[PDB]
């Protein structure tokens, strides 16, 4: 039964301790931002630290100082709000339906509502719901997470090398599942509906897309951070 | 019956009934379509009503599909037509790929071609070369062949994430049973190839994105009957 190398090892105790490490922003980035249109100005404020955050990650990934700084800002801009949807799903309380912010405030429907963002809120916590309806660990989360990253994305100088690099963590995440399962014909379903999860966060994604350019259009303040990375033309 | 890509296989080769008259897409009466163009894409729209029509009898005889909720069927024929279609372009693209300059030519249906150019000039080239890159292309270096092209339209039909649904695990169940089809086939044909299982399931977020765009532009000049695709899938099912 295939066992995980020293280097897939490797590669997943490092991604556990990047992702743990970026899950929430420091104590003095929040803070500085809490010392304190108000949902507004948190939800958009957050979504910086949050972006900052993935951006961050992503750097400490084996395979992205291999990639041209070119196909660098390709990648980062086209999943970031992608992954960003892997996060709020860690954080979704199920028996308030709601998402926690790192400040600890359980945040809702109503509070997106008075933000100006219900069109965004309802597929999210629906996606919430069947995120954790699948009870997904820390090494299901991590290895989807540098999956996502290393997507194929328009634009891309170099897209095979990404592809190989992707490979290797698709591979990461086969093989742990057939070593926590026993190989097992239904580790095909645990890695399939993983997968499957790559599919509904391209959905989630362009809505976060089209709330944004909603937002400009509405003259609401959508900081220029956000605006530059999400191509909010 | 059961559902397996030998039955998915003998699914192919059966005909859609001619009276199945539905206008999920149209020429509207308010559309920016401009005049001297109104003539192709209304022929276009038409030519689209067929397959759609043609994907609903298919997905209505999928095993055990009609024993799925009567609402939970209009639900994810609903969620999935417009990839269906997309997936099924691609698929007959593949065709007509021969310094290596972009692919100039989409298979609408049997015999009829869509020109790059006239993407252009509707100026929907971005997402006409996608269709053709990023699935086409992809489908013929991966070398998916007609069982595992059928498999991923069940998958891509059966999802159990649709918002609304009923008995969503009745969905799950189905879709599973697909995942393990595709696994036993992908290490029988190509076991020599590791990540082919993989390979085939990282099209249907393109897919997805690819969907996504299409419906702004239809949207855009008005050519999706959004309210009336509900009572037509049921209509069409009934
Ligand atoms: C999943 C959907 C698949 C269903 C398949 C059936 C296709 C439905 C119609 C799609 C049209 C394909 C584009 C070719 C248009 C041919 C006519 C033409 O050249 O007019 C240009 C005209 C210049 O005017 P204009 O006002 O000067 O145009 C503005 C400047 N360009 O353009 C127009 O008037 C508008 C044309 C309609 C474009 C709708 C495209 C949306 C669907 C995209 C995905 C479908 C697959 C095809 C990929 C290419
Ligand atoms: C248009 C827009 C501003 O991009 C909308 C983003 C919004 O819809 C999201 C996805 O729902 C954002 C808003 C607040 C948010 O950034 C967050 C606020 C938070 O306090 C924490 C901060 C970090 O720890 C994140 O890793 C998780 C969380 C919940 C993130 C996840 C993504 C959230 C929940």
């Amino acid at each position: 039964v295939p066992p995980l190398t020293a280097n897939q090892k490797s590669l997943i105790a490092r991604l556990v301790w990047y992702q743990e490490g970026y899950e929430q922003p420091s104590e003095e980035d929040l803070k500085r931002v809490t010392q304190t249109d108000m949902p507004f100005r948190q939800i958009t404020e957050m979504t910086i630290l949050t972006v900052q955050l993935i951006v961050e990650f992503a750097k400490g990934l084996p395979g992205f100082a291999k990639i041209s700084q070119s196909d660098q800002i390709t990648l980062l801009k086209a999943c970031s709000s992608e992954v960003m949807m892997l996060r709020v799903a860690r954080r979704y309380d199920a028996a308030t339906d709601s998402v926690l912010f790192a400040n600890n405030q359980a945040y809702t429907r109503d509070n997106y509502r008075k933000a100006g963002m219900a069109y965004v809120i309802e597929d999210l916590l629906h996606f919430c719901r069947c995120m954790y309806s699948m009870m997904m660990d820390n090494v299901h989360y991590a290895l989807l997470t540098a999956i996502v990253i290393f997507s194929d994305r328009p634009g891309l100088e170099q897209p095979l090398l990404v592809e190989e690099i992707q490979r290797y963590y698709l591979n990461t995440l086969r093989v742990y599942i057939l070593n926590q399962n026993s190989a097992s014909p239904r580790c095909a379903v645990i890695f399939g509906k993983i997968l499957g999860i790559l599919t509904e966060i391209r959905t989630l994604g362009m809505q976060n897309s089209n709330m944004c350019i909603s937002l400009k259009l509405k003259n609401r303040k959508l900081p220029p951070f956000l605006e530059e990375i999400w191509d909010v033309a | 019956q059961e559902l397996s890509i030998e039955r998915l296989l003998e699914m192919e080769s059966l005909v859609a009934d001619p009276s199945e008259e539905f206008q999920f897409l149209r020429v509207g009466p308010d559309s920016n379509v401009p005049p001297k163009f109104r003539a192709p894409v209304s022929s276009l729209c038409q030519i689209g009503n067929k397959q759609i029509a043609a994907l609903v009898v298919w997905a209505r005889d999928i095993p055990h599909f009609s024993q799925l909720e009567m609402e939970d069927q209009i639900l994810l024929i609903k969620g999935s037509w417009n990839e269906l279609l997309l997936f099924a372009i691609a698929w007959r693209s593949m065709e007509f790929l021969t310094t290596t300059s972009p692919p100039q030519l989409m298979c609408l249906m049997p015999g009829m071609t869509l020109h790059r150019n006239s993407a252009l000039q509707a100026g929907v080239g971005q997402i006409f070369d996608r269709v053709l890159s990023e699935l086409s292309l992809k489908m013929r270096t991966l070398r998916v062949d007609q069982a595992e092209y059928v498999a991923l339209k069940a998958i891509i039909l059966l999802n159990p994430d649709v918002k609304g649904l009923k008995n969503r695990q009745e969905v799950e169940v189905l879709r599973e049973k697909m995942f393990l089809c595709l696994d036993e086939y992908c290490r029988r044909s190509r076991s020599s190839e590791e990540g082919r299982f993989a390979a085939l399931l990282l099209r249907l977020p393109a897919l997805r994105s690819i969907s996504l765009k299409s419906f702004e532009h239809l949207f855009f000049f008005h050519l999706v009957a959004d309210t009336s695709i509900a009572g037509y899938i049921r209509d069409a099912l009934r």
